[PDB]
């Protein structure tokens, strides 16, 4: 009813095809495939890990395994965008 | 002629219609004359400082009448036994029976005994005497005056905000979930852990010593390490006496789970670790969005790329960005939807889990408490369908939301509502058919042929978290199990004491009567949920009137034409569903009431055993708990609950008038008037004085809303002095 | 044209049913026939009147109460000599049914619509596209 | 005043003047419809908005459309 | 037999209150001789 | 004094003869309200016999009834001006009607 | 315990607030 | 046993039930002679009363605390006797009715009035229709399949929303 205002660089990202534009991927837009299905496999592993290590948890547990167990959801999305590089064809 | 200033419509009626509908509209700003989008923003706004205000002017009374006019002082010395005092009676009306029937509390004068719980609130955040309740309540009176000037600051020519202000969401977002959410929660945190742990603990902390007394013995240093488990050593012993020294600990945040072994609430530690855990969560959330530094997300690219690429939802949520920021209305349905869910989550988080030293032994305040606040959901639950139905019919645009979510729900609204209607059909025909065969076998001498099915799912799930009453061995419950390794270094050992103990209304047991009850809520949310559905779907049209539309939100009918169109707006589904809202928490509370009243005598098998009959809810919950309450006067004499007596016919007298405006309808009562109208203008004396608006009977729609509110006002106050007189004349 | 007030009225023994101040302070109605006997009708307002061979003169409160003797006097008595009017509190008389001289069913030349919208019904406008702007929902 | 609309899905059938109680609707000459007629409502301040003229249209959706609006002495049929 | 009276029980009504009684009574003959099944036997 | 009044008794189906209670003289049944015991006590009619007989007098006139329904519309129907004969049926259900019926019932 | 000095001082802001309030609702009403 | 239930075969708070059932008859009984109508009745309606109770606790039923029998209904094999088999009876007896109705409406739509045909209906051809249903989730489920039971959705009248 009013122009909505967006943040500046807002841009197009609706699409139809078999996979988005490499742009909803923000910052890692320039990413190659094989990139971010390393990083997934790499933060599934490291994530898992670590998460396993620390599963009986205690008032001291280590922070760095805390902190990497915080990729296991991460890789989630890495495979995502590992899926969406490799049907742009980057 | 000129009361309704927006409306000239309503302010050249020459009826006493003008004064209703000017009163009725006075808040929808949308609808006023000459309204720009600037101006409603503008005024919202300012409004919204004035709800703010007028809830801190709440506050600062509630403290003020408690620090003036109650027993606090006396109430925190012993908690168990002093009943709270809200404020003091002075009523003109009163015996000398009567003012001698209140003075209860000690204290030498008539009081109301509050059942809101503001001093368990209020002993448990830190406060102690009356001069820091007064204190709280000088610094409310200060903020409402802040936002009241800042209220017309706002609405000033230089400080007026632009539209372009009021629609930067990700700002908004960003602030809200990190400052508003997430700072506050954070710096609630602070309170628990300078204030409200030390006070618990008996050391007195105020503005006074806070900054030269530290909150730990170590102090700031183990956080400024990473020797964060050092703020978890020596927790509060199992010994400990709340607002004393004697068996306090060190620690400032825990996670011990289950309840402090005297209070009986959670540790204020696990609720300072709490506030801090969901504090840093909501803070990092805040950081979401793209405001002026270029990271963050847009939410219009969010929202147009989730599209599913099977086509499923057809163009996804591509335009529901511009919909919902331009449309106030789908805001507040989100607002409220989500609102209601909360409130719904405060009244079921609250009686099983209570916060607050020594709640949960007063019984009043739990039922009040409860049914307060899911009366308030019902409320917020319902609006919210509302005004997602006045979303539909006055901001949705069906070209600017092209085979979007929206549309599609529209394209499907049929399948909707007809399988809301199934749900709906398929609950009630069983669920009432079982508690009428429940009903006739025990009428019969039979209650073994009775049709008792165990909620099976709902004690998996109890057992799942621990209990063990069940025998299901499953997750929490089996010793030797993943989930509860997991968590016996941590929360498990505190958990499983508070669940396993039937001390607690964590996870009470559940049986054929908790089965069908909770059926019974079933159908009455699928069923309030149809017809508010089925108004905001049809709100834009139906077969019966295919230009709704045109005719806005709220009007009486289309006429006698098609066959009859009465109650055909979707304004009238909100009035529908407003009686299904009123009878479904009618069935929460009632369940939840008896069931709580019979675990607090020591006596849940005749919740047990009388639930699964509906002569058993009424002998046994309406019929055997009204003795208290009907007695609170009588010809012998009167007592303290003879208030909740008197407004317990009160709200029978309401809701029963409410019948008159809505069985009785408009043409009946025009003829009336038209007929007082010949008489005082044919009666001498009495014909000097002459009415400048026209005596007109009152609207359809502002019948069915004064029908509505008198319905709805009986239910209130009818249930509230039966909750309050019943557990209060019991206690138990 | 103009309302000849001296028109005589129907023998009427009074009702509770007529016109009250805001007949006399703010308009009142009018209605006028040609009636070839003296024959009995009912009053809008109450109960019988007896309508007077040759020309009557009736006062009432609204336009429909007008309107509802009209179409008695047309469908019982077959009277299509029927003249609806305004009387304002200033003396002004407004003449109203039927307004051109013939009745509003038949087509008359020089009558111009009101009200007619190009379009079917199902192509008005929806609420959020005429919100906030003076733009009609009729398209 | 109510506001009265007719519209061009309107048959001349004169079936909603006939019902109109208040002198509301009139017949004026129209070319669209076979019957050589449309309604027309040049008196919607007499309009009391009793939709006997919608009960009496055979069209589909009513050619005829009421909207209530404001109220006058008028059209809340108040004889005082 | 009568054809506009077999026409007659063929309306909705006698047929409704027929068929209903007649089920009516299949479930009663049937809680006769076989009471209180709350279950199906196994 | 102590045998209460019951006309109805239920057949033994889903539990439900536990209605009927212990009304008294050996029996059990539904108890009624009706007052229809002290209306034949009234009467004189102390024998079941003899309401057997007027169970069989009103099954009589039920059908004498529905017979002169089914006479006086399908066979001899009245004109109006016999309906139209208020004196000639107040003059009968007065003295005809009310008279003779309280007469007899006197008798 | 509350002073009726206290109480006088609660009466006092509540004033302030009374008067910010009327204030408010006069522009809001405009 | 199942969700800490106790067999009704060895509560004793459903052996009280029975006992406590009985002595209420037996109380009724006790002030009626041997051979009288009432008696004879109150025996029957004990015999009655004792059958159920034996059969209940010979049947596998679960008993609560407050011994009555409880329906465990979660799908478990061993008390499927308690809904699991009864809604499939259930469910063929609906299906029957519905597929019934559906075809006769359906045989309806093709009369020469159709609607004097739902207020007088053809009770030959409604009761070849009643004789239809023993096999309808077959018959439905190839009327599903050859696309006689769903009507595009292009056939449907809607609102203009
Ligand atoms: C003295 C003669 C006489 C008697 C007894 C009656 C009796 C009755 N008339 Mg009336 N009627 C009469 C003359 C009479 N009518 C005449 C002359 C006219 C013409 C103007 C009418 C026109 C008339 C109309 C238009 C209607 C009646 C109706 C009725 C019945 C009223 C309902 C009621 O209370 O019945 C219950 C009381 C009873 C006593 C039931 C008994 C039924 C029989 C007919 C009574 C007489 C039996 C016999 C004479 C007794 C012999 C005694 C013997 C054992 C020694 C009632 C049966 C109304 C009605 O219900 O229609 C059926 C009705 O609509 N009557
Ligand atoms: C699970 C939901 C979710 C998903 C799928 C994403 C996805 C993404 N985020 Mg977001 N984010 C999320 C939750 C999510 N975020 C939350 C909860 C926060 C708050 C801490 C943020 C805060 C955030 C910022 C501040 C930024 C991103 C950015 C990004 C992009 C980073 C790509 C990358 O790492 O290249 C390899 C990617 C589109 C970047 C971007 O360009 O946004 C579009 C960016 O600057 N994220
Ligand atoms: C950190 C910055 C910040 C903060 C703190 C706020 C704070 C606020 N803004 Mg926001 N705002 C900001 C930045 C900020 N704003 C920016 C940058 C913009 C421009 C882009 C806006 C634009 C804006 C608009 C346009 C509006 C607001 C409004 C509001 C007020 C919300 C109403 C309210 O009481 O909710 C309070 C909410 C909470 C305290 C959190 C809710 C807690 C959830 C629901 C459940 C938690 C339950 C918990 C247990 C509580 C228990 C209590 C106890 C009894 C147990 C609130 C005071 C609105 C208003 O009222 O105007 C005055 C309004 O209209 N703001
Ligand atoms: C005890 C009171 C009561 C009851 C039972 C109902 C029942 C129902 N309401 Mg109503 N309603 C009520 C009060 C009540 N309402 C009030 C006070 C209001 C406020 C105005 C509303 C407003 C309202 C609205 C606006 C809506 C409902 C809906 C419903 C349905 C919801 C349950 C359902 O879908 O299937 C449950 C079905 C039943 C409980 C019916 C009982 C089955 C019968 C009794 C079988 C008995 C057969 C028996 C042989 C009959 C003997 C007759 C004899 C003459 C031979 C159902 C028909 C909704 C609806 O229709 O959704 C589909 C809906 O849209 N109600
Ligand atoms: C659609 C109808 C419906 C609805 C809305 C609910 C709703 C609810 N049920 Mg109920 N329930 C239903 C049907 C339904 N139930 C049926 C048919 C059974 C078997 C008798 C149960 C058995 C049951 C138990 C044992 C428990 C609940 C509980 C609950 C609550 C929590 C969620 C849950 O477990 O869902 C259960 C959801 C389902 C079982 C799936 C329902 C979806 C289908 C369409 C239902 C129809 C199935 C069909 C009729 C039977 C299959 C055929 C079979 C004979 C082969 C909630 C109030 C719990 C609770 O809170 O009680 C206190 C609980 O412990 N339900
Ligand atoms: C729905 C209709 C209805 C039903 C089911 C009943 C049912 C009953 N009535 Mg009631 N009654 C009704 C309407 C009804 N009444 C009306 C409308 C009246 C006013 C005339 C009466 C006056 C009435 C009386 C005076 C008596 C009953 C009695 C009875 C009971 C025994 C039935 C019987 O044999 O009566 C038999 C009736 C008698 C044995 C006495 C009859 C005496 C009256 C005065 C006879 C008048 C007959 C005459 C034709 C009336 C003409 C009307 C007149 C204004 C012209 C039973 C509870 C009796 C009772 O309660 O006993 C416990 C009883 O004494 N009824
Ligand atoms: C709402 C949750 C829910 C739902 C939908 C079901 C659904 C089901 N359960 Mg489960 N169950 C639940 C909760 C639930 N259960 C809980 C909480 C418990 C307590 C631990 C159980 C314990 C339980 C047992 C012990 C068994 C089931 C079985 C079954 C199945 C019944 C018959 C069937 O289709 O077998 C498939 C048969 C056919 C498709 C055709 C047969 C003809 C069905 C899939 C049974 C099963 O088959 O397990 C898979 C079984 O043995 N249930
Ligand atoms: C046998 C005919 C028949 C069939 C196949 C259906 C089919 C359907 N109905 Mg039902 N319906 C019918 C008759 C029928 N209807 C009648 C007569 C009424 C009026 C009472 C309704 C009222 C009704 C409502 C109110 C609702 C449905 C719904 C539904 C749908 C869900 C299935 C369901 O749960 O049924 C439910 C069935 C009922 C609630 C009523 C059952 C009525 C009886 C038992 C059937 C009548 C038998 C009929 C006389 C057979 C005569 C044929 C004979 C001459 C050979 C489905 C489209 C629901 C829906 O839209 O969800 C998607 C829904 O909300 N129907
Ligand atoms: C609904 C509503 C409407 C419009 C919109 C809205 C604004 C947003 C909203 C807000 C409504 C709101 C927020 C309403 C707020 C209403 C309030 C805060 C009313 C407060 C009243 C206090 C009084 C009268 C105390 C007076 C004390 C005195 C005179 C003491 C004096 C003194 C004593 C003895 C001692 C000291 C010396 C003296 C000075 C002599
Ligand atoms: C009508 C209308 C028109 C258009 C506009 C409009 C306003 C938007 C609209 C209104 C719509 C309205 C009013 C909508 C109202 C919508 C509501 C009330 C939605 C409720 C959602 C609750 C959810 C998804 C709970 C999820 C819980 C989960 C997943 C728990 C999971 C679990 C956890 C974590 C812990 C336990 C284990 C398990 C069980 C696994
Ligand atoms: S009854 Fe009242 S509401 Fe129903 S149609 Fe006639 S006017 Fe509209
Ligand atoms: S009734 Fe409908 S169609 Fe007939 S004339 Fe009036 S408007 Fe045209
Ligand atoms: S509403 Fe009544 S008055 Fe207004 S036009 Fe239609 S008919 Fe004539």
């Amino acid at each position: 009813f009013s122009p909505v205002p967006s943040p500046e660089g807002t841009k197009e990202t609706y699409w139809e095809t078999k996979a988005p534009s490499s742009d909803v991927l923000g910052i890692g837009a320039g990413v190659s495939s094989g990139n971010f299905a390393a990083a997934s496999v790499f933060a599934a592993l490291v994530g898992g890990y670590c998460t396993g290590q620390v599963i009986p948890l205690t008032v001291e547990p280590n922070p760095l395994f805390l902190a990497g167990s915080f990729l296991l959801p991460y890789s989630w999305a890495l495979h995502v965008a590992a899926w969406i590089q490799k049907n742009n064809g980057k | 002629t000129k009361f309704p200033k927006f409306s000239q419509a309503l302010a050249q009626d020459p009826a006493t219609r003008r004064i209703w509908y000017g009163l009725a509209t006075a808040h929808d700003l949308e609808s006023h004359d000459g309204m720009t989008e600037e101006n409603l923003y503008q005024k919202i706004f300012a409004s919204h400082f004035g709800h703010l205000a007028v809830i801190f002017l709440w506050t600062s009374g509630n403290l003020f009448h408690v620090a003036w006019q109650g027993n606090f002082e006396q109430w925190v010395l012993n908690p168990l036994k002093v009943k709270p005092i809200a404020h003091a009676i002075w009523d003109p009306h009163f015996g000398q029976p009567a003012v001698k029937a209140f003075t209860k509390g000690g204290v030498s004068y008539p009081v109301n005994i509050a059942t809101s719980g503001v001093y368990h609130w209020w002993y448990t955040i830190g406060m102690r005497s009356n001069t820091d309740l007064y204190a709280g309540s000088l610094f409310l009176l200060f903020l409402a005056g802040v936002f009241l000037f800042a209220g017309w600051l706002h609405l000033q020519p230089k400080f007026r905000p632009g539209l372009s202000w009021f629609k930067n969401n990700e700002s908004r977002l960003n602030h809200h979930l990190s400052g508003l959410f997430g700072f506050s929660s954070l710096a609630w945190s602070a309170h628990l852990i300078h204030v409200a742990i030390p006070e618990a603990r008996g050391q007195h902390v105020c503005w006074d010593n806070f900054t030269k007394v530290a909150p730990h013995p170590a102090g700031l240093q183990p956080f400024f390490t990473g020797n964060w488990g050092a703020y978890a050593a020596s927790p509060d012993t199992t010994n400990h006496i709340f607002g004393t020294s004697e068996g306090a600990g060190t620690a400032i945040l825990t996670f011990l789970g289950g309840f402090h072994p005297q209070t009986q609430a959670l540790w204020l530690t696990d609720i300072a670790h709490h506030h801090l855990a969901i504090g840093v969560v909501f803070i990092f959330a805040g950081h979401m969005y793209r405001t002026n530094w270029g990271i963050g997300h847009s939410l219009k690219e969010i929202l147009d790329a989730h599209r599913p690429p099977g086509g499923r939802l057809g163009a996804g949520h591509k335009g529901i960005f511009e919909t919902l920021t331009n449309s106030l209305h789908f805001q507040l349905g989100l607002a409220l939807a989500s609102l209601g869910v909360i409130t719904s989550l405060v009244a079921q988080h609250m009686y099983a889990l209570p916060s607050y030293a020594f709640i949960a032994k007063d019984y009043v305040t739990q039922s009040a408490l409860y049914t307060h606040h899911q009366y308030i959901a019902g409320f917020l639950m319902v609006g919210a369908f509302a005004h997602g139905a006045i979303f539909f019919v006055r901001d949705y645009d069906p070209e600017q939301n092209k085979n979007n979510v929206l549309a599609r729900i529209l394209d499907h609204k049929e399948a909707i509502i007809s399988h809301l209607s199934w749900v709906s059909l398929f609950l009630g025909f069983h669920t009432l058919g079982i508690y009428v065969h429940n009903d006739v076998v025990v009428a019969f001498g039979t209650p073994e042929k009775q049709i008792l099915v165990e909620p099976v799912f709902a004690q998996w799930i109890q057992a799942s978290s621990g209990k063990a009453l069940y025998g299901f061995d499953v997750l929490l419950s089996s010793t030797n199990s993943v989930a509860a390794n997991a968590s016996s270094n941590i929360w498990l050992p505190g958990w499983l004491e508070a669940i396993n103990s039937g001390k607690n209304s964590l996870f009470l047991p559940i049986g054929p009567g908790d089965f069908l009850i909770h059926h019974a809520i079933a159908l009455a949310l699928h069923t309030t949920t149809l017809i508010l559905v089925k108004g905001a779907l049809d709100a834009r049209g139906s077969k019966l009137m295919p230009d709704k539309k045109d005719f806005g939100y709220a009007f009486p009918c289309d006429g006698p034409g098609r066959g009859g169109t009465c109650d055909i707006s979707a304004w009238d589904a909100f009035y529908l569903s407003m009686f299904w809202m009123l009878n479904t928490i009618g069935w929460v509370t009632f369940y939840w009431h008896w069931k709580h009243i019979t675990i607090w005598q020591g006596n849940a098998g005749q919740f047990n055993e009388s639930s699964t009959y509906i002569m058993g809810w009424l002998r046994d919950y309406l019929w055997l708990n009204s003795s208290p309450l009907i007695n609170g006067y009588n010809p012998f004499g009167m007592n303290s609950l003879s208030v909740w007596s008197w407004m317990f016919l009160f709200g029978h007298l309401i809701w029963a008038t409410g019948f008159m405006f809505l069985i009785s309808w408009r043409g009946y009562w025009q003829e009336l008037i038209e007929t007082l109208v010949w008489a005082h203008e044919r009666t001498p004396l009495a014909n000097l004085v002459r009415w400048k608006d026209k005596p007109v009977a009152l609207s359809i729609v502002q019948a069915r809303l004064v029908g509505l509110i008198h319905f709805t006002a009986g239910y209130i106050f009818t249930y509230a002095a039966f909750v309050i007189a019943s557990t209060t004349g019991k206690f138990g | 044209e103009t309302l000849n007030l001296q028109i005589p009225s129907p023998t009427f023994e009074g009702s509770t049913g007529g016109w009250l101040r805001a007949a006399e302070v703010e308009e009142k109605y009018a209605i006028t026939w040609t009636s070839p006997k003296e024959q009995v009708f009912e009053m809008p307002t109450g109960g019988a009147a007896i309508m007077r061979q040759g020309e009557n003169l009736l006062y009432l409160a609204r336009k429909e109460q007008c309107l509802a003797l009209a179409t008695q006097v047309k469908n019982s008595f077959k009277i299509t000599d029927y003249k609806v009017y305004r009387i304002f509190p200033s003396g002004e008389v407004q003449y109203l049914h039927p307004k051109d001289g013939v009745f509003p069913e038949k087509v008359n030349a020089g009558r111009v619509g009101v009200g007619n919208v190009s379009h079917s019904i199902g192509k008005n406008l929806n609420p959020a596209q005429i919100k906030f702007t003076s733009k009609s929902f009729n398209g | 005043s109510h506001s009265v609309k007719v519209y061009d899905t309107c048959i001349g059938c004169t079936q909603c003047v006939r019902a109109c109680p208040c002198d509301v609707l009139e017949m004026v000459s129209w070319d669209g419809c076979k019957a050589g007629q449309i309604a027309s409502a040049p008196r919607t301040e007499d309009c009391i908005g009793c939709k006997r003229c919608e009960t009496a249209c055979p069209t589909d959706f009513l050619s005829v459309r009421v909207y209530l609006g404001g109220e006058t002495t008028r059209s809340m049929g108040l004889a005082y | 037999m009568d054809s506009n009276f077999l026409k007659y029980l063929s309306t909705a009504p006698v047929l409704f209150t027929v068929w209903l009684s007649f089920t009516a009574s299949f479930i009663i003959e049937a809680n006769r001789f076989f009471p209180d099944m709350l279950y199906f036997p196994m | 004094t102590a045998v209460k009044p019951s006309a109805q008794v239920v057949w033994p189906i889903v539990g439900q003869e536990v209605l009927n209670g212990d009304v008294g003289g050996g029996f059990q049944g539904v108890q009624v309200t009706s007052g229809f015991f002290q209306i034949w006590r009234s009467s004189g009619i102390t024998s079941e016999v003899e309401l057997y007989w007027c169970a069989l007098a009103g099954l009589i006139m039920s059908g004498l009834m529905i017979f002169a329904g089914w006479f006086h519309y399908h066979k001899a129907a009245p004109k109006l001006e016999w309906f139209q004969n208020a004196e000639s049926m107040l003059n009968h259900h007065l003295s005809g009607l009310l008279g003779l019926g309280c007469l007899s019932w006197a008798g | 315990m509350i002073s009726d000095t206290q109480i006088f001082i609660a009466l006092i802001l509540a004033l302030v607030s009374l008067v910010l309030a009327i204030r408010l609702g006069r522009a809001l009403y405009q | 046993d199942v969700a800490g239930l106790t067999p009704c075969g060895e509560s004793k708070e459903f052996a009280r039930r029975l006992d406590g059932s009985v002595k209420k008859l037996q109380t009724r009984l006790s002030k009626y002679e041997a051979g009288t109508p009432p008696a004879l009745a109150l025996q029957k309606q004990i015999d009655k009363t004792k059958n159920r109770f034996d059969r209940y606790g010979k049947a596998g039923l679960l008993c609560g605390t407050d011994g009555l029998p409880h329906l465990i209904t979660d799908g478990r094999w061993t008390h499927s006797g308690e809904f699991v088999i009864p809604g499939l009876l259930f469910l063929y007896v609906a299906g029957w009715i519905g597929w019934v109705g559906r075809s006769y409406v359906l045989f309806a739509r093709t009369a020469d009035k159709p609607t004097e045909k739902e207020i007088i209906i053809d009770v030959p051809v409604a009761l070849s229709f009643v004789s239809t249903g023993f096999i309808w989730p077959f018959s439905a489920f190839k009327e599903f399949t050859s696309g006689n039971l769903i009507v595009p959705a292009d056939e449907i009248t809607v609102s203009p929303r």
